RNA sequence: AAAGUUGCUGCAGUUAAAAAGCUCGUAGUUGGAUCUCUCUCGGCCGAAGCGUUUACUUUGAAAAAAUU
């Protein structure tokens, strides 16, 4: 108590505050890498996108927007890119 | 091969010319190495009789620059004996308008031109195979600043060795004290 | 604090320290430029275009890979509307509140936040005739509301 | 809304040191706060502090030592004459001894008694003791 | 309690204590 | 003058004098961070454009005695 490194934190108390309390704000979305299982194509999508985001060879449905991240469609593989 | 601002090629960019030739007439980097120059370059010691060679290259080819750094930088260590290279944009330093200047600046001059934009640019050019992903200023007691600069983990390897040369170098060319970390989780 | 709502929410983008732009991006800038081509062809708002080319193609800030923001860039071959898309939506919105409030006059409530958007439309159209965005002239008003759209 | 970010910094400075606390983060930093911190600096009233870079105005974290009872902004920042200082001493700090009005004049960020020195005024920012 | 006057004294004269506490204090420094 | 009962220094407004039903709403007041001297004519110098203009600060001159 009343001692603590605040240039040193730990990273779960970084994880853990809101994004922009953080010390050096970042951002908690993400780019990710998804493949439709229809074809072998890469599309690269954002994690909390607002908008469709349809195949460009099969014009399968890929992403539907939710209230926070995208709900992907049962069947697509994702890797999170970087 | 060089072109400098002076239009004074001494022995050192002389050198490297014929060593940059000797790389484009060689190695697979013919292709873009022919279309690129560059413009000065000096030596420094650094780390207790360790040499550094600097080169000066013009701005807009930086980029070209950016894609043909880490090969180039393994060639000229292969080339020369144990040194390190590092380039750095030729950046130009426009004088703070006061009430006493010559009648030049008849436009205000470009936030890039200033000392600090430049400062952050070299500081950025020192370090291509990793990137800024943090930096501090320490004010010590005695009122002297140290930056420390936090760089990228995931690539920790290539430049753990090249820290104290880059810390060198820029002390040199600035003045100012800095440091070098990586932190362990992003 | 918002300006007229006593809430003061938080939620808001927390862009990242790396200005640098991510080596995975294979697009290069003029690509990115012409893609903002198309889909300003498409009647798209530049908001709507920033917020495709982050969802879809992975770019994520204009201004990071290409060097300018996207005004700027539907600036310079002029396909950018005579008013600014903040203007246009809040004129929108009066529009169709006005348009309720003829159908319903019993609405008082649609009545107050009319005012408040026409406040809104005053305080903008001020700031944006100081930054000769709009003539000097330019004035909303009410029947001159419909024909903006 | 947040105008004079030198007086929040302060008040937070001086709110968490008066709660016996070993370190102060302020937000946002400023070059006229870090020109103040340092004048307190070489003073030694509040450790050495450290300036964090986001590519927004930065934070500043500060050691704080416990020798400080209170520093302050004075806002508006008066004009203050060479004569002036004296009368101003002795509304502002409580004794002759310690204590510090913090002037920025031409010559830069300094406190009252540099100020005397080098025979200049300028305008108050604050003071500490 | 007290009267309010009283206490000001009191709160003057204990703050006036510790002023001349740290000019001790920082005498003896020296 | 005590007197901080006119408060700039330096006051107050839950319950004692006293804060407006609520929101919008001119002017005024206040406003985040950021940017490190030279050209001509005359004997290293003198004239000239100043350098955006200020506000601010300092210096120098000039400024009845009496009173203090």
């Amino acid at each position: 108590p009343l001692a603590k490194d605040l240039l040193h934190p730990s990273p779960e108390e970084e994880k853990r505050k809101h994004k922009k309390k953080r010390l050096v704000q970042s951002p908690n979305s993400y780019f990710m890498d998804v493949k439709c299982p229809g074809c072998y194509k890469i599309t690269t999508v954002f994690s909390h996108a607002q908008t469709v985001v349809l195949c460009v060879g099969c014009s399968t449905v890929l992403c539907q927007p939710t209230g926070g991240k995208a709900r992907l469609t049962e069947g697509c593989s994702f890797r999170r890119k970087q | 091969i060089v072109k400098p601002n002076g239009e004074k090629p001494d022995e050192f960019e002389s050198g490297i010319s014929q060593a940059l030739l000797e790389l484009e007439m060689n190695s697979d980097l013919k292709a873009q190495l022919r279309e690129l120059n560059i413009t000065a370059a000096k030596e420094i010691e650094v780390g207790g009789g360790r040499k550094a060679i600097i080169i000066f290259v013009p701005v807009p080819q930086l980029k070209s620059f950016q894609k043909i750094q880490v090969r180039l930088v393994r060639e000229l260590e292969k080339k020369f004996s144990g040194k390190h290279v590092v380039f750095i944009a030729q950046r130009r330093i426009l004088p703070k308008p006061t009430r006493k200047s010559r009648t030049k600046n008849k436009q205000k001059r470009p936030r890039s031109r200033t000392l600090t934009a430049v400062h952050d640019a070299i500081l950025e050019d020192l370090v291509f195979p990793s990137e800024i992903v943090g930096k501090r200023i320490r004010v010590k007691l005695d009122g002297s600043r140290l930056i420390k600069v936090h760089l990228d983990k995931a690539q920790q390897n290539n430049v753990e060795h090249k820290v104290e040369t880059f810390s060198g170098v820029y002390k040199k060319l600035t003045g100012k004290d800095v440091n070098f970390e990586f932190p362990e989780f992003q | 604090g918002r300006m007229h709502a006593p809430g003061k929410g938080l939620s808001q983008s927390a862009l990242p320290y790396r200005r640098s732009v991510p080596t995975w991006l294979k697009l290069t800038s003029d690509d990115v430029k012409e893609q903002i081509y198309k889909l300003a062809k498409k009647g798209l708002t530049p908001s709507q275009i920033g917020v495709i080319l982050r969802d879809s193609h992975g770019v994520a800030q204009v201004r990071f890979v290409t060097g300018n923001k996207i005004l700027r860039i539907l600036k310079s071959k002029g396909l950018a509307p005579d008013l600014p898309e903040d203007l246009y939506h809040l004129i929108k919105k009066a529009v169709a509140v006005r348009k309720h409030l003829e159908r319903n006059r019993k609405d008082k409530d649609a009545k107050f936040r009319l005012i408040l958007i026409e406040s809104r439309i005053h305080r903008l159209a001020r700031y944006y005739k100081t930054k000769r965005v709009l003539p000097p002239n330019w004035k909303y008003e009410s029947s001159t509301a419909s024909a903006l759209v | 809304v947040r105008m004079n970010v030198l007086a929040d910094a302060l008040k937070s400075i001086n709110n968490a040191e008066k709660r016996g606390k070993r370190q102060v983060l302020i937000r946002p930093c400023s070059k006229v706060i870090v020109r103040f911190l340092t004048v307190m600096m070489k003073h030694g009233y509040i450790g050495e502090f450290e300036i964090i870079d986001d590519h927004r105005a930065g934070k500043i974290v500060v050691n704080l030592t416990g020798r400080l009872n209170k520093c302050g902004v004075i806002s508006p920042r008066f004009d203050v004459q060479l004569k002036d200082l004296e009368k101003w001493q002795n509304n502002l700090l409580p004794s002759r001894q310690f204590g510090f009005i913090v002037l920025t004049t031409s010559a830069g960020i300094m406190d009252h008694e540099e100020a005397r020195r080098k025979h200049t005024g300028g305008k108050i920012l604050g003071f500490f003791f | 309690v007290l009267p309010k006057k009283e206490k000001m004294k009191l709160r003057r004269e204990q703050w006036l204590q510790k002023i001349e506490a740290i000019k001790l204090a920082e005498q003896k420094h020296r």
